[PDB]
């Protein structure tokens, strides 16, 4: 007897999510709040006959995008209500739902990203990109070059539609990470990242960022942040 | 040089200067809208001091 | 009832001043009933294992009490040659790393510590018959160096746990950082007709040669007390022997002909002719036997390659059929990582499963978890090579049997929280916890 | 248990410890009696390592 | 030949006691020279870029002394937001670790820390208003972030110019909440 996703039927659950998100508000000082809404499963809200009945009650049929939709703008609103922007993930997005001017979109797939960065551009919503720089997703290799060589700006729109692009993240899901192995596998592998976003498009001379990554990986560990090596050699 | 990232404009020149610990100083410009009370200014001043020689 | 005492029981002899060997016999019975609490082992080595089982078995109760089991076991490993490679070639590693690395692979009832000393880009071993070697090789002639008082210290620390130390000074191949200090020992590659400033591997066709390896592996073999020395000859490249003419006219006269591969049987068949006059025997990659070199009855061949020449399933069966004992090490490469759990892939492992006899089978005498070192030191060593390695530890010393992977999952995650628990900077197998978290 | 051993016999009926008034000591016909290096240091960690 | 002093030299006004936004100019301009090198920026967040190159320009030279080739930078960010995502639900992360990674966003010029702080795994979070969340959904009761846990964070990553933006994943990802909210969950019949 499991449990699905939460109960966007009830009341409860929106009196439940206000309260809390106002506290949140006081507590993180920050404009924008995530709010997530990914890899959302309609397996259990399908079979349960309560929320079957809701689903007439509105007339959504059995298109649970909506449902989903709904739920995600009954929050959104709680959000601007309490003076707070908002972010959330790209199937929000991809659900077809209303968001506030100023929502920003996280995309995080593979599957055509520089597509989904299109869309999200055209569509007059600011976003972050975080699909390349998977740092979870590790493999044997310098794999630091992979996401230096990532170019954001590569995909279709008007010179309009790139100011809409105002960053990006690594990420680090902690499935098989924690205290034990966060410090080594974030850096230097992060570091990559680091420069793309902050250096000039031109930025891209493998054999010198490699130079210098080296001799700031060492500064790192200098400074007792115990941040892997790029390939044999040493510091000091 | 060792730059990470790497700036947006980097000017250098072959010519040295040299630094002296016990005699350093990171302190605000005259004509500047923070002074001595931004802790955190302060704060960074008295860390990276740290970093720069240690 | 309670208790109060453990009784360690060794039948068989050999003080505890001697250091292990291939043949020690690790067997050992755990009994903890009422009437008694007894460890009994053959040799003293079998008590340490015990002793480990016995730490493990251990426990308390949500109030804090500190319980053990009735419990009746009888164990032995399953292959006598288990170890582990560190490569402090590619990377440096403290001292400390190196003991803190045997306190582990005691807990894992590893035997054997492979160490890789020096490689290509670093020659860290500090050498007295030739103090030039660690001087112009190492990465820095005073940090980053092993002294004759560091390397007596490993082996020592090693003994003192049941732990064989094996020595590896690769030859002819992987030989970059002997260049500068002896001179001339590399072979200098050629353009056409004119030397091109880079080095090959060493150069088999000078007597120089021959007389530095002899009176080096004295002193290799003066250090170390195990009987067996890893001599490698792995990834041997004839690229820059052939481009050499001095060397092609060498060919000539012994009558090599083309082949590189017997002109390396040259060097090797001597350098064992070398070792062996020092009453040591000798461990070799698996190339030596892929290049069909003239190679002694005693020899273990350690196969190391995944699918070229021969898938390693069939090296295993090919080294065994010809007679020779062999090391698997290929796909327990713990230095090629991969997202997720891969160590159900090292765990799933069977090694004697090839076409073979029984006493053909019976040449298999165990195997290492490799980890090479271009993308790992001091910074990443630990939590890359606990828990991971451990499935090997599992699976070299366990009954072919004993493969359940749910039931695997359930323990090496209570083993992880253990090693938690001992200081041990082990990563996790998946999601969840532990209650006493890693935090240093 | 760590790797897992040949064979091992279990059972529930348990018994008490008592991390310092606990002691491991060699059996008068054992071969290997103090003196032994490998187990007189062996003895010392693994009761640090259990109750230290 | 020496540098005597370095002069951090604000131009607009300070923004020297708040929080960081996604539109905080941290554009500065650092100049390299004798007897005293000078480093200004419009508001306090180029400053901070400007003391982590800074300290990136000093070295010892063969003999120990500390040296600084004279030189002039002018830099800003192409990216304005520049995050890293840690998930502390998975696996629960010792706050002095989440403290050293600032740290290391600082050396590297991240701005933003994405902390998807809860999951279907465990319910980290200390809330104040609804105390059970965390009491039944994290891990265990060591494995929380208090409140003064959690402030420590923001103000941790404020004297670096780091914005905290956490993430309260919903509707799914959430099979936490439910340990501590009765009927929030959807029960999954059949
Ligand atoms: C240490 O543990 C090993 C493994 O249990 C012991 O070895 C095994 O002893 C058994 C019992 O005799 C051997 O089985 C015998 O084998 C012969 C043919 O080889 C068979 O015809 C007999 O009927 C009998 O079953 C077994 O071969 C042997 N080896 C292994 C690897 O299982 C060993 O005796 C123990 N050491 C001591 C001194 O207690
Ligand atoms: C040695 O004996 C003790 C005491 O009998 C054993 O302790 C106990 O461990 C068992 C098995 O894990 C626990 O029983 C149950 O675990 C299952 C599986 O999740 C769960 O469904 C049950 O509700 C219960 O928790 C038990 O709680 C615990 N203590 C008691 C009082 O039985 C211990 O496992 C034995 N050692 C070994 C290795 O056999
Ligand atoms: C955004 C994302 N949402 C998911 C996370 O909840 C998982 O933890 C992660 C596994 O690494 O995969 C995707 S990335
Ligand atoms: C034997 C072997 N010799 C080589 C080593 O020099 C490398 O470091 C290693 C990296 O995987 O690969 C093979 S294994």
């Amino acid at each position: 007897d499991s449990f699905g996703p939460i109960n966007p039927t009830l009341n409860t659950t929106y009196s439940f999510l206000t309260t809390f998100f106002k506290e949140i508000s006081e507590v993180f000082p920050d404009q924008f709040i995530h709010l997530g809404g990914d890899e959302v499963e309609f397996k259990c809200w399908e079979s349960n006959p309560k929320i079957q009945d809701f689903m007439r009650q509105k007339g959504f049929g059995t298109d649970f995008k909506k449902l989903e939709s709904f739920y995600i703008q009954k929050v959104l609103d709680i959000i601007a209500t309490i003076n707070k922007g908002s972010i959330v993930w790209q199937e929000v997005f991809d659900d077809k739902a209303k968001l506030a001017p100023g929502t920003i979109v996280e995309v995080w797939k593979d599957s055509a990203y520089p597509e989904e960065l299109s869309r999200v551009t055209a569509s007059g919503f600011p976003v972050i990109l975080s699909a390349p720089w998977y740092l979870d997703l590790i493999s044997y290799g310098q794999d630091w070059r992979k996401y230096y060589k990532v170019e954001p700006l590569d995909f279709g729109g008007t010179q309009k539609q790139k100011q809409l692009f105002i960053g990006g993240e690594a990420c680090l899901w902690g499935e098989y990470v924690d205290a034990t192995n966060l410090t080594p596998r974030l850096w230097p592998r992060a570091s990559a990242v680091g420069e793309r976003l902050w250096s000039s498009k031109d930025v891209r001379d493998m054999d010198d960022a490699y130079d210098r990554l080296t001799r700031h990986r060492c500064r790192m560990v200098e400074r007792g942040i115990a941040a892997q090596p790029l390939y044999a050699g040493y510091c000091n | 040089p060792a730059l990470w990232p790497l700036p947006l404009s980097v000017k250098m020149t072959p010519n040295l200067l040299h630094l002296a610990p016990e005699n350093f100083y990171i302190s605000h410009s005259p004509n500047s809208t923070a002074g001595p009370s931004c802790t955190l200014l302060e704060e960074a001043f008295r860390r990276y001091h740290g970093y720069i020689f240690g | 009832t309670l208790e109060k005492n453990v009784l360690v029981v060794s039948v068989v002899t050999p003080g505890c001043n001697q250091l292990p060997t291939l043949e020690s016999v690790e067997n050992y019975t755990l009994t903890i009933n009422d009437d008694q609490c007894l460890l009994l082992s053959e040799t003293v080595w079998g008590a340490l294992r015990g002793l480990e089982t016995f730490s493990q078995l251990v426990w308390k109760s949500a109030e804090g009490t500190f319980f053990i089991n009735k419990t009746e076991i009888e164990d032995f490993p399953r292959f006598p040659h288990r170890g582990l490679l560190l490569d402090t070639s590619r990377h440096y590693l403290p001292l400390s790393s190196i003991l803190d690395t045997l306190d582990v692979m005691a807990y894992n009832k590893l035997n054997v510590f492979h160490w890789h000393l020096v490689d290509d880009p670093s020659f860290p071993y500090e050498s007295f018959t030739f103090p030039e070697l660690m001087r112009k090789g190492s990465y820095n002639p005073v940090t980053h160096i092993y002294t004759a008082q560091d390397v007596k210290e490993v082996i020592e620390y090693a003994r003192l746990r049941g732990i064989r130390v094996l020595a590896e000074f690769d030859t002819p191949g992987h030989t970059l950082s002997w260049g500068p200090g002896i001179p001339g020992l590399l072979t200098p590659c050629y353009s056409g007709s004119e030397p091109s400033g880079t080095f090959g591997p060493v150069n088999p066709s000078l007597n120089n040669t021959y007389e530095f390896m002899s009176t080096f592996f004295l002193e290799v073999s003066s250090v170390f007390p195990d009987f067996y020395l890893h001599l490698g000859g792995d990834e041997v490249d004839f690229t820059c022997w052939k481009s050499n003419p001095e060397i092609q006219d060498f060919m000539r006269k012994k009558g090599f002909g083309e082949d590189f591969k017997q002109l390396e049987s040259f060097y090797i068949q001597t350098l064992l002719d070398i070792v062996s006059s020092y009453g040591k025997g000798y461990v070799v990659w698996q190339e030596v036997f892929d290049n069909k070199v003239k190679i002694q009855p005693d020899t273990i061949i350690q196969v190391w390659r995944e699918d070229i020449p021969v898938n390693y399933m069939k090296e295993l069966e090919l080294v065994t059929k010809a007679g020779f004992r062999a090391l698997l090490s290929a796909p327990w490469y713990l230095n090629r990582i991969s997202y997720g759990p891969d160590w159900k892939d090292f765990y799933v492992v069977e090694p004697l499963a090839f076409e073979g006899t029984p006493e053909q089978k019976a040449l298999v005498i165990g195997g290492e978890a490799c980890m090479w070192g271009e993308y790992v030191d001091n910074t990443n060593l630990v939590p890359r090579l606990w828990p991971r390695a451990g499935a090997v530890a599992e699976r070299l010393w366990s009954n072919k049997l004993t493969s359940d992977l749910t039931f695997a999952y359930e323990r090496l995650s209570h083993f992880r929280c253990e090693l938690l628990r001992r200081g041990v900077q082990a990563q996790p197998l998946n999601v969840g916890f532990c209650e006493q978290e890693f935090e240093q | 248990l760590w790797p897992w051993p040949q064979n091992f016999q279990t059972s529930d009926q348990r018994y008490v410890l008592y991390p310092n008034n606990f002691q491991f000591q060699y059996d008068v016909s054992s071969a290997a009696q103090p003196g032994c290096s490998v187990l007189d240091e062996a003895f010392q960690r693994y009761r640090d390592l259990l109750f230290g | 030949t020496q540098v005597q002093q370095l002069l951090v030299s604000i131009t607009l006004q300070s923004e020297c006691d708040a929080f960081p936004n996604i539109s905080s100019d941290e554009s500065y301009t650092l100049l390299v020279k004798e007897p005293v090198a000078v480093l200004k920026a419009n508001r306090v967040w180029g400053a901070l870029r400007g003391l982590e190159t800074f300290s990136q320009l000093v070295y010892q030279d063969s003999y120990g002394t500390f040296t600084i080739n004279e030189s002039t930078i002018i830099d800003s960010p192409r990216f304005s937001h520049r995050g890293i995502l840690i998930d502390t639900s998975r696996h629960y992360l010792p706050v002095k670790i989440i403290l050293k990674t600032l740290d290391a966003m600082a050396f590297n010029k991240f701005n933003v820390l994405h902390w998807h702080i809860v999951d279907d795994q465990s319910f980290p979070y200390q809330s104040i208003t609804f105390p059970e969340l965390s009491n039944k959904g994290s891990y265990s009761l060591s494995h929380v972030y208090t409140p003064n846990d959690v402030r420590m964070v923001i103000e941790y990553a404020r004297l670096r110019g780091i914005r905290v933006l956490p993430e309260f994943d919903t509707p799914g990802h959430t099979l936490s909440w439910g340990k501590g909210q009765k009927d929030l969950l959807t029960p999954c019949y059949s």
